[PDB]
RNA sequence: GCUUGUG
RNA sequence: GCGUCUAAUACCUACUGAUGAAUGUUACCGCAAUAGUAAUUGAACUUAGUACGAGAGGAACAGUUCAUUCGGAUAAUUGGUUUUUGCGGCUGUCUGAUCA
RNA sequence: UGUACAACGGGGUAUUGUAAGCAGUAGAGUAGCUGUGUUACGAUCUGCUGAGAUUAAGCCUUUGUUGUCUGAUUUGU
């Protein structure tokens, strides 16, 4: 499943394109190349929507959600808004979370089941994504870094942490999500993980650039094959 | 790169919207573009570190400024501005060297660098 | 400065005749080259950018555009040119015999103490048996090759306080000339709309002649302004009618507010009959007659073949820094006031 | 395209219109003409300028509060689109803009009863 | 780029590098002079021609050295590679002899700048520019030789592999064309012949493959026996950190005995036994296996007949050198087959759609019929969003019905009483 | 009816 | 032809401008011998991680999308700009006091 | 000598910002008559009052008031 891509030879997939166990979502790009690239591994078997947030590209880490429901920044235009609603199916929840900052895709690092959130979001936020999202909210983080939702990536499988994260943080993330987790790098050494790949419980997309035992290791941790 | 209004003068001093331990950017280059120069949001510029740790004293490094400070016509037509002149430091490749920014990070920049989205909290 | 465009002397008359007529073919219908019109101020567009491989693909666009008034041009008359080692040679001119008030003045200086004798002998010997007008229209025919129709603008629909009308040559791209003097036969004393000329997203050239400033100061003093300038490429946004209403509506606005700005334009009056909406500024000020013609040739790129997707015009008043949209919405946020009561 | 209030005159902020400041709080502050923003650039306060709107409901002298300020809430939710509803939705804001104009005429009609 | 030298300039033939040079200081320097002119003028005149002759030389003969690299500091193994390819003492003479004419023409040129500023007339400075710029060609001149040699040897540097002795690596070695070129034909996208005369190959061939997703390279060794190519052979058996693949045959193959390739293997063997060596085989037998009792070597035979086994030699080869809540999957992904890129029944996918419209450049793909709703009949629709000046996203709600009932029951209540008064 | 590249 | 860290940094005549007698008068329209002439460089998805290449690295055209420079234009939005000396406030301040 | 035009006025749109004056329970602070204890002076505040003013000298409209419409010279195949 773990296959090989880059938008407009750009190695950020994790940034131009969300995707989950649910649903896909990719930029609006002049090269609808990226979109056959997921349409090959995916199919109709999920919807691949063509969306941006305020018009950008870096969609995939302006937005953060699971499987329950997706979750939008404020700069998201009703129009956005209700083009996803309409291209998105209903049994996946839409709603729009305000704070200070804009960056859910790096302020928010969740799965189907837990989310991990910056220590300072705002007290509100948490509630709506307990609720919308159906996952545990911790205020943590992860490789001494604020960004979790960029520098780490979760899922139901398996999660690629940082690279730099120590012996005991991985074995107590893994026990808290009950999943295991290991230490590596994508995208030829790249220690943002999140950023530069996308994964869910069935497929995972990496850049052209991401070395073979860097594809190795992301099949091995969240157990492909 | 669609054209945002310049206005950044060569040699200015814009405060490091990074943790990388640095507080200020002397911008000496505009690389990267073609009279008087002048750099401009989501620009890459070459500079050295004035204020901070020894260890980035007196050596050049690429910098990216996330905001501008002057009024700008976006291609939405809403004018927008920010309070003060920030950038980021980061490898020629585009790889943020700063663990974190801070601070708002412009729409347009952001776009155009999604590795300097992804180290970005704040957009707009 | 640019040497193409010396020397700098101001321009030989307000209204610039066309240089140059589109290329002409024998196959496709008659129909105007170019058509005639006045710059009204300017409005602010904001529509959706359909363009692949843009970055704004399927993203909201603002820019600017210029409105131009375009009232419903009358034929007056056809000039037939046959082809001489000297150029073409105007052999012959014909008239309708009702010429209206506004062209008879435009042959007077002096309209008021003139008798107005401008066409009456004309008039009668039109007035005989057809003998003089069915061989001038026979000779015009048998030699011309390429065939020029007068007509004017109806400056009395126009909000300007000038009656003297504009008479200016119009050629016609095609028709097998036979069938170009049947269809002037058919139009004689006729409007032509906009609408039946020009469309949306059409690529349309316009010349004027820009704002003038006067003398001025190659380190050499001279004229400033006031010359005749052509723009290529000018993409027709929004073609109006004079005839119906939501000429400033939209498919999504769909408000019934008029493109007039609030107050009306500035230095300009209202636009109630048909206007032409153009991106871009034409090389003319307000209240400046001026020429559109279809960009002399083929024009097959994107930026021509593109469809616009106007979504919403700004009406505001121009008149200082207006807010408000329509009277009634000033009416709503504002409220009642002592003026009303 | 939206459009919202001024941050300080409340008025309505077409496309293309006003400017817009990011401080170092990163929120969106919109703004009318130049003029207001040249005020708030001085840290007057809206409510105590009498030509203000922000003013003018805070001191009483438009109607404060109202049950059609409810109706105009903007939804985070979205909503699937339905030509009905859009239709229904068109019809809505039609009445209420006049049942708007004469909830305000009649508290006008009530605040200038001092006249007497 | 110390594993390859292709960046090195083309020398200038003797003949090429004078015109040259002379060319482009005759074309930029000014060309007009009269008898007349100042006699500071034609100083300055001459000493700028004269100057800037001498700096297109030095810059030559500079980029010439530049781009040669220093045998002796390149690497031991490349070091003797050169010393077999060509001599070491002939490369430093020549090497040598380019900067000795670069000095002379520096300090030749020096010294009529010194020199040419006191001349008295035209014709006493003309000459003495004559002087220099002869001085400098008959120096160029000198070197017709080594500029020759340079040519030649940078035309073979910048085709030769590049390999990496430090990273893990396997070496083939053997009687010339045993079938060992086979075998590396057939291990990695190296194309060599095979064809039976001895000396098939006369270079080190070197291919790359990749075991365990660990990268590694093979050189194909050209033969072994004195010569340049057995010498060259026996330095790169011996410098490179490599294990070394003895090769031998068991039949008849390229007219050899076993005995004189067990011969060859003995005395040779001193220098490669103790770097984990291996012998491939392509009743005699029992004196072939005297070989086994070495402690460093492992014989298995098999035969270029059946070249399918060079994997198995591969793996053993790299071995050696080593050795020293239940998730949310819904059902339809479980269902659909896998996207086969050449089956003529694969679903087109949107690559092939747009394509076939225009592809991403003249032609823009649509959105609509795409979004989901509770009827495809309505899909067109507009979505005016604005309406009166007021944002229908700030009305668009369901439930608006009731809503609009109770206003109307409110303003009922309010009409009949005329509390509007 | 001067001038330009090879002591 | 065009530029020269970037792709690269080898006392009177002429002049631009503006009047003006003329031929039957005035006015409208049109042709053009003639003098000048302009656009400019780069990147960006394609085609590509394809051809090429053991590898390292990595083509090009058709098409499409952007920016620098140079020129002709516009205030539709923003800034500048105010003897509209327009408004409101304030400093010294007079018409006896308050407005003005 | 009629959709003719000029000067005012009205209306539309805009700039500034709540006016001169009136009345008050809101009232610094002083006096009287010892507890809004009471009443005069009276900084300010409240309602009239998004009120007042400006509005083309290069804004739009005009139905309202009102005035004007004839002074010399030149030109011929």
């Amino acid at each position: 499943m773990a296959t090989r891509t880059q938008f407009e030879n750009s190695n950020e997939i994790g940034v131009f394109s969300k995707l989950t166990n649910t649903y896909c979502l990719v930029a609006v790009g002049g090269s609808e190349n990226f979109y056959s690239a997921f349409e090959a591994e995916l199919g109709d078997a999920i919807p691949i929507v063509h969306t941006t947030i305020a018009g950008t590209r870096i969609i995939g880490r302006m937005t953060a959600g699971n499987r329950r429901g997706l979750l939008v920044p404020t700069q998201t235009t009703d129009q956005e808004l209700q083009h996803l609603r309409n291209s998105l199916p209903d049994s996946v929840k839409i709603q729009r979370v305000e704070e200070r900052l804009s960056a859910l895709g790096n302020v928010i690092c969740c799965n189907d089941y837990v989310a991990l959130v910056h220590p300072d979001i705002d007290r509100e936020t948490e509630e709506l994504i307990s609720d919308v999202l159906g996952v545990e909210v911790f205020r943590q983080t992860i490789s001494g870094n604020i960004l979790v939702g960029s520098y780490c990536s979760l899922s139901n499988q398996g999660g690629l942490v940082h690279p730099q994260t120590s012996v005991q943080d991985q074995e107590e993330l893994s026990s808290l999500l009950q999943v295991p987790l290991v230490a590596g790098t994508v995208n030829r050494g790249s220690s943002v993980v999140g950023a530069g790949m996308v994964v869910n419980d069935y497929l995972a997309v990496t850049g052209l650039d991401t070395t073979a035992p860097e594809l190795s290791v992301i099949e091995s941790i969240f157990r492909l094959q | 790169k669609f054209r945002i209004s310049l206005g950044l003068p060569v040699g200015a001093i814009m405060n490091c919207a990074d943790n990388s331990g640095a507080r200020n950017l002397y911008i000496i280059a505009v690389k990267g573009s073609g009279r008087l120069p002048a750099a401009s949001l989501g620009d890459m510029v070459m500079a050295t570190v004035k204020k901070g740790k020894p260890e980035l004293r007196k050596k050049v490094m690429p910098a990216i400024v996330v905001r501008q400070a002057k009024s700008w016509r976006r291609r939405d037509g809403v004018f927008l501005y920010f309070e003060d002149n920030a950038g980021v430091i980061a490898n020629p490749k585009g790889e943020m060297k700063g663990s974190a920014i801070t601070g708002p990070v412009g729409k347009e920049c952001a776009d155009l660098w999604p590795r300097v989205a992804s180290n970005s909290g704040v957009v707009v | 400065g640019h040497l193409g465009f010396l020397p700098r002397k101001r321009a030989a008359s307000i209204r610039a005749r066309v240089k140059a007529f589109p290329k002409d073919d024998r196959s496709k219908p008659v129909a105007l080259t170019s058509f005639l019109g006045y710059k009204a101020g300017m409005t602010t567009i904001v529509r959706d950018l359909d363009r692949p491989g843009s970055k704004f693909h399927k993203r909201e666009v603002v820019e600017a555009v210029t409105v131009v008034d375009t009232p419903p041009v009358v034929v007056v008359g056809v000039v037939g040119y046959v082809e001489t080692p000297r150029g073409l040679r105007s052999l012959t001119t014909v008239w309708a015999e009702h010429l209206s008030d506004e062209v008879k003045r435009r042959f007077y200086k002096n309209w008021y103490k003139s008798k107005k004798k401008a066409f009456t002998k004309y008039s009668a010997k039109y007035a005989q048996d057809g003998a003089g007008i069915e061989r001038e229209l026979a000779r015009i025919k048998k030699y011309a090759s390429v065939v020029r129709v007068l007509v004017h603008t109806q400056i009395r629909k126009t909000p300007l306080a000038q009656k003297k009308a504009h008479l200016a040559e119009i050629q016609l791209n095609g028709g097998s000339i036979s069938e170009k003097v049947d269809w002037a036969r058919e139009h004689f004393e006729k409007t032509v709309a906009v609408d039946s000329v020009f469309e949306q997203n059409e690529m349309i050239d316009a010349i004027a002649v820009t704002k003038g400033h006067g003398f001025e100061g190659v380190a050499r003093a001279g004229q400033r302004g006031y010359h005749s300038r052509t723009s290529i490429n000018h993409k027709i946004y929004r073609v109006g009618k004079g005839d119906d209403e939501a000429n400033g509506a939209t498919s999504f606005d769909r408000t019934k507010k008029t493109i007039t700005p609030m107050g009306g334009f500035v230095h300009y009056g209202e636009i109630k009959n048909d206007f032409i909406m153009v991106k871009g500024c034409i090389p003319g000020n307000r209240k400046r007659i001026v020429t559109l013609r279809k960009s002399l040739y083929t024009n097959t790129s994107r930026k021509a073949l593109e469809e616009v997707s106007l979504k919403w015009i700004d009406t505001a008043s121009k008149f200082g820094k207006g807010r408000f949209q329509t009277p009634a919405e000033k009416h709503a946020f504002m409220g009642t006031l002592k003026k009303d009561l | 395209m939206r459009i919202y209030q001024c941050h300080f005159c409340s008025s309505p902020c077409y496309p293309g219109h006003g400017i817009m400041f990011v401080r170092n709080d990163a929120k969106e502050f919109r703004f009318c003409r130049s003029k207001c923003h040249k005020a708030f650039k001085q840290r007057r306060n809206p409510r105590k300028l009498k030509w203000t709107k922000a003013f003018r409901k805070a001191a009483g002298k438009e109607l404060a509060v109202d049950s059609t300020l409810t109706f105009a809430q903007r939804r985070n939710v979205p909503v699937r689109y339905n030509r009905e509803l859009v239709a229904t939705t068109l019809k809505a804001m039609a009445r209420i803009e006049e049942i708007r104009q004469k909830r305000e005429r009649a508290f006008y009609k009530n605040r200038m009863r001092g006249n007497k | 780029m110390q594993l390859s030298w292709k960046d090195i300039p083309t020398v200038a033939p003797a003949n090429d590098l004078l015109d040259i040079v002379l060319n482009r200081t005759q074309r930029k320097t000014p060309t007009v002079i009269r008898p007349g002119f100042k006699i500071t003028r034609i100083r300055a005149f001459y000493m700028r021609k004269v100057k800037y002759t001498g700096e297109g030389f030095v810059e030559k003969f500079e980029d010439i050295l530049k781009g040669f690299p220093n045998i002796n500091d390149v690497h031991p193994f490349h070091r003797d590679l050169m010393d077999t390819l060509y001599e070491k003492n002939h490369y430093k003479i020549s090497l040598a002899a380019i900067s000795r004419a670069k000095s002379l023409v520096e300090q030749v040129a020096r010294d009529y700048v010194r020199l040419l500023k006191f001349g008295q007339s035209l014709f006493q400075c003309k000459q003495l520019k004559r002087a220099a710029l002869g001085r400098m060609a008959t120096i160029v001149k000198k070197l017709r030789d080594p500029l020759a040699y340079l040519e030649q040897v940078r035309q073979h540097i910048g085709r030769l592999p590049s390999i990496d002795p430090n990273t893990r690596t396997l070496l083939i070695c053997g009687y010339p064309n045993v079938g060992k070129s086979s075998f590396l034909r057939c291990i990695t996208k190296s194309d060599v012949d095979v064809q039976p005369y001895a000396f098939t190959t006369k270079s080190l061939y070197v291919g790359h493959f990749d075991y365990k997703y660990l990268r590694f390279q093979a050189i194909d060794t050209p033969g072994i026996l004195m010569n340049n190519i057995e010498m060259q052979s026996i330095y790169a058996i011996a410098h490179l950190r490599s294990c070394v693949l003895y090769f031998m045959d068991l039949s008849e193959q390229c007219g050899f005995t076993i005995e004189a390739q067990v011969k060859l293997f003995h005395s040779i063997k001193p220098l490669f036994a103790n770097k984990s060596v291996m012998v491939v085989i392509n009743e005699r037998a029992q004196l072939l296996e005297s070989v086994k009792e070495v402690p460093g070597v492992e014989i298995m035979t098999s035969s270029c007949q059946l070249e399918e086994n060079v994997m198995e030699v591969r793996n053993k080869a790299c071995e050696k050198l080593l050795a020293s809540r239940t998730p949310f999957i819904p059902e339809s992904v479980k269902n659909l087959k896998k996207y086969d890129p050449e089956d003529p029944n694969r679903r087109k996918l949107a690559r092939d759609i747009e394509a076939e419209n225009g592809g991403a450049g003249v032609f823009n793909v649509n959105l609509k019929d795409k979004y989901l709703l509770e009827d495809d009949e309505w899909k067109n629709d507009i979505m005016p969003e604005i309406l009166d000046g007021k944002n229908v996203y700030d009305f668009l709600d369901p439930e608006i019905a009731a809503k609009l009932q109770a206003l109307e029951e409110e303003e009922e209540k309010l009409e009949n009483e005329g509390f509007y008064n």
